[PDB]
């Protein structure tokens, strides 16, 4: 069986600038099979109100979700995106990098 | 807003060829159906056709025309036992059957010998009725139902003995009146100038 | 394999009573579906079970219910009979639904009458007609002739039966019932069908031919309150012997 | 009218964790989602509201069915292909069909099948015949190619009866569909030069890098298409820039007839 781990993309909704508000996206693509666990991470910490859009599925058989949440980014919070996965040893975390 | 259409009832003979035509106005279009049902039976499958073209299936063949929307049954070579209705219905968009109000199949049996005949039929002693036959005619004689509202005429019907291979059509009629006589009982009817009418007593 | 199995074949119902169409397949398809087929128009859908688990109506869903009991049961559902529902039912079923090329497979159809009153119900009158002698003479052949006549309604099987086995070579019976008052939209039905034989076989004197006739009619449940006879499903039948 | 597509999805999972689905199918419009249904909900609903507000009640009804019947028959053929496979545990099986509508006027049509992610069989409906990636597949091939009516079926369905359902939701949702947001490009320094663009729709970008006229598709990054959750995409490409000598460096970006160029001094 061939199990594809999967690419993380953290990024905004529109170029960043401190104190305007903004949406901080992490693109999960090209992962196979369905199950995963996604969380978004401000100083290292789960934020709560985080949403995601369906399941989607792409030519290759491979699948892609969406995780998004709104935040206002300051010069001191650092922000990443949490994913586990059957290909994966233990949880990866991907940092904004802005 | 759907719509399939065929014709009511077609006529031909034995041993020739017979074209049904289906033409359906359709939301969509999945494939076309052709069913053959026999006179109190149920329906069973005939053919298929999505694609355009002409698909043979032993004496049958069916057509489809999509840019039309039209389709036929082709029956060659007629047998007595092709007598039926034969369904059409047509799949749409959703997968949903929309089925034609069917086409009614009449085959008239070649008659080599006519002998048109009036027959009288023995009285049966449980019964008040007088029974006359009216057999051997020709297939393209029509039998009339009776004017009488006291006399009771039934269509013909085709007979076959398979041990002999003969066919012959036939019609009955009877009543209770005084009046009756086989010698008039078919007299709504145009029946063969050389019907034999045997003597009566 | 008998395929689709639905019962029963006839029913007369009265307005208001209820009634349960039994439909099974062995044919382990998913599909089944339930049409009632009327004069001068097509098959129309009233119920359909696409999987097992799942119903849902046709095109004439009001007056019936279904159950998909398991994979191959289908019944139909009457609660309130209405003399609309007076119809042809047939149960079909398929491998899949939403497949595109699969066919349906029809059972053998349910006739159903519903009347608001029962006391225009009659088993039919069986007379058997002997050939005539000039038929003989002139063609070698023999036609016998039985004439089912005063039934009501339409639920009539008949049979020949020559030395106590049922024939059909030879035997032609009207496809279509006649109206013995055309006028009248409860009129009693005739039904009329012939037998020939060689003139050799009717000229034994030992040739025994009968002529049955089965009727379906009323039941034990059935309230019958008219002074002549309870028309009951019975079978009535009449007789000859070949005459040397 | 630009290129338009119309697809549907399903998923099938033989050993599924507790609450997870074990069938799941999901129709697209280009990168939209349209419809959606699962064996949770048991009920096709719209993922689009222009989907939405088009379909009436029995459209969702009617298919609603349809998919009960068929997420049955994905479990019966998934139960066929790991028993033949002699596999055990969870594997997935995977259904995809649709077709395009080009912007020349002509068509494609396309059916395959996955298990486990990797193509299974392969539909080819000009030769009408089935590609086996293995004998297990070789085996379904020989079952399904022995219904031929059923192959001209999905002949037909793809090259007219989709093209029709996507010409109707395309009219559903031209307010969506056949809009153009041009794109906000960019270029910055991180040493190699980034090109970035947002704010643009259709998601159908082109960028790339030019030196001095000619370009080098062996030394650009690209950058994946994303979506920003606002309707609209983003994407970048970077190249890297030579210390020891300067060339005349440039960002093509093509988006929807419109063709763009960004010179760096
Ligand atoms: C809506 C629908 C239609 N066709 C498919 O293959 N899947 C679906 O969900
Ligand atoms: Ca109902």
């Amino acid at each position: 069986m061939i199990q594809r781990t999967p690419k993380i993309q953290v990024y905004s909704r529109h170029p960043a600038e401190n104190g305007k508000s903004n949406f901080l996206n992490c693109y999960v693509s090209g992962f196979h099979p369905s199950d995963i666990e996604v969380d978004l991470l401000k100083n290292g910490e789960r934020i709560e109100k985080v949403e995601h859009s369906d399941l989607s599925f792409s030519k290759d058989w491979s699948f892609y979700l969406l995780y998004y949440t709104e935040f206002t980014p300051t010069e001191k919070d650092e922000y990443a995106c949490r994913v586990n996965h059957v290909t994966l040893s233990q949880p990866k975390i991907v940092k904004w990098d802005r | 807003g759907q719509n399939i259409d065929q014709p009511t009832e077609m006529t031909a003979t034995e041993g020739a060829i017979v074209q049904i035509n289906c033409t359906y106005q359709t939301s969509g279009f999945n494939g076309l159906f052709w069913y053959q049902q026999h006179a109190g039976e149920a329906p069973t499958f005939l053919s298929y056709n999505v694609l355009d073209g002409l698909e043979e299936k032993g004496r049958f063949s069916s057509f489809l025309s999509r840019s039309k929307g039209y389709s036929y049954l082709l029956l060659k070579e007629l047998q007595m036992k092709d007598s039926a209705s034969y369904l059409c219905a047509v799949k749409d968009s959703n997968y949903q059957l929309i089925w034609g109000a069917g086409t009614k199949l009449i085959i008239k049996p070649d008659i080599q010998n006519p002998d048109p005949a009036v027959y009288q039929l023995r009285d049966s002693k449980s019964s008040d009725k007088s029974v006359c036959l009216f057999t051997d005619f020709d297939s393209q004689t029509n039998v009339s139902q009776s004017k009488d509202s006291d006399v009771y005429i039934t269509d013909k019907c085709v007979l076959d003995m398979r041990s002999m291979d003969f066919k012959s059509n036939s019609a009955v009629a009877w009543s209770n009146k005084s009046d009756f006589a086989c010698a008039n009982a078919f007299n709504n009817s145009i029946i063969p100038e050389d019907t034999f009418f045997p003597s009566p007593e | 394999n008998a395929g689709v199995t639905q019962t029963p074949k006839f029913q007369v119902l009265k307005t208001g009573q209820s009634m349960t169409l039994q439909c099974a397949q062995d044919m382990n398809h998913n599909s089944m579906y339930w049409y009632r087929q009327d004069p001068g128009m097509g098959l129309r859908l009233i119920y359909y079970s696409a999987s097992e688990g799942t119903t849902d109506k046709g095109e004439v869903p009001n007056g019936y219910n279904v159950s998909r009991l398991n994979k191959r049961e289908f019944s139909l559902r009457l609660e309130s009979a209405a003399p609309s529902q007076t119809s042809v039912y047939f149960c079909a079923s398929s491998v899949w639904t939403g497949e595109g090329s699969g066919e349906l497979f029809f059972g053998e159809g349910s006739r159903l009458t519903v009347l608001e009153d029962l006391k225009n119900v009659f088993p039919p009158e069986v007379a058997v007609f002997e050939p005539s002698e000039a038929e003989i003479s002139h063609t070698q052949k023999a036609t016998l002739v039985c004439l089912a006549t005063g039934f009501y309604p339409d639920h009539v099987e008949l049979s020949w039966w020559v030395n106590g086995k049922e024939v059909h070579s030879g035997v032609c019976t009207d496809p279509q019932p006649l109206k013995e008052q055309p006028a009248l939209n409860d009129s009693r039905y005739a039904l009329s069908s012939r037998l020939r034989v060689s003139a050799t076989f009717w000229q034994n004197p030992r040739n025994h031919f009968r002529c049955q006739v089965q009727f379906y009619g009323l039941s034990e449940n059935d309230e019958w309150t008219q002074d002549r006879a309870k028309p009951v499903t019975q079978i009535v039948s009449a007789e000859a012997w070949g005459r040397a | 009218m630009r290129t338009h597509s119309l697809r549907y999805f399903r998923l099938g999972v033989s050993d599924p964790i507790h609450g997870v689905p074990e069938f799941i199918s999901v129709g697209y419009v280009d990168s939209h989602p349209i419809t959606t249904y699962d064996s949770v909900t048991r009920q096709k609903e719209p993922r689009a509201p222009w989907m939405a507000e088009n379909l009436a009640p029995d459209h969702w009804e009617r298919y609603t069915q349809l998919l009960r019947g068929w997420q049955q028959m994905f479990k019966v053929e998934l139960k066929r292909l790991q028993r033949h496979y002699n596999h055990s545990g969870s594997h997935t099986y995977q259904r995809m069909i649709g077709c395009e509508l080009l912007e020349d006027g002509s068509t494609t049509g396309f059916l395959q099948y996955a298990y486990d992610g990797q193509d299974f069989l392969i539909f080819n409906k000009d030769t009408l015949s089935w590609l086996a990636v293995d004998n297990v597949a070789h085996t379904i091939k020989q079952a399904w190619e022995a219904n031929q009516h059923e192959l001209l079926y999905q002949k037909n369905w793809l090259e007219e009866e989709c093209i029709a359902w996507l010409k109707r939701f395309l009219e559903y949702g031209k307010d969506t569909l056949q809009r153009t947001e041009p794109p906000l490009v960019r270029v910055n320094r991180k040493t190699a030069l980034f090109c970035k663009a947002h704010g643009f729709y259709p998601p159908e970008i082109y960028m790339t890098w030019m030196k001095n006229g000619e370009e080098i598709v062996q030394e650009i990054d690209y950058g994946d298409i994303l979506p920003s959750g606002d309707g609209t995409y983003q994407a970048w490409a970077s190249i890297e820039l030579d210390p020891q000598s300067s060339n005349l460096y440039s960002c093509h970006v093509e988006h929807s007839g419109v063709h763009m160029v960004l010179q760096v001094p």
